């Protein structure tokens, strides 16, 4: 049993999630 | 093994996707894009708190339509010509 309970605000911090292409 | 380490996994591999995807190497791309919603996959598994859950979720299913999108485009592609 290895999981995360993350914080959103800071997951959204850690990790910026790239945009796809238009 | 935390989904932080996953979601580093994988956003790294949605990003060469992106690029290859800018530069029109959709083959290539599309292998990128699923190579990276394996780790996404893999870091929704191991996460806990359902709004940064439904973060990632999010993100997954905007890769995962950007990368049919492109496998449409493919296919339909040759098949204007061909």
């Amino acid at each position: 049993e290895n999981y995360s309970n993350t914080d959103p605000e800071e997951l959204l911090r850690k990790h910026v999630f790239p945009s796809v292409p238009k | 093994m935390s989904t932080g380490d996953f979601l580093t996994k994988g956003i790294e591999l949605v990003q060469k996707a992106i690029d290859l995807d800018t530069a029109t190497q959709y083959e290539e791309a599309y292998t990128a894009y699923y190579n990276g919603l394996d780790y996404l996959m893999l870091a929704l598994k191991y996460e806990k708190n359902p709004k940064s859950k439904d973060l990632i979720r999010a993100k997954f299913t905007e890769y995962l339509n950007r990368a049919e999108q492109l496998k449409k485009h493919l296919e339909s592609e040759e098949a204007n010509a061909a």
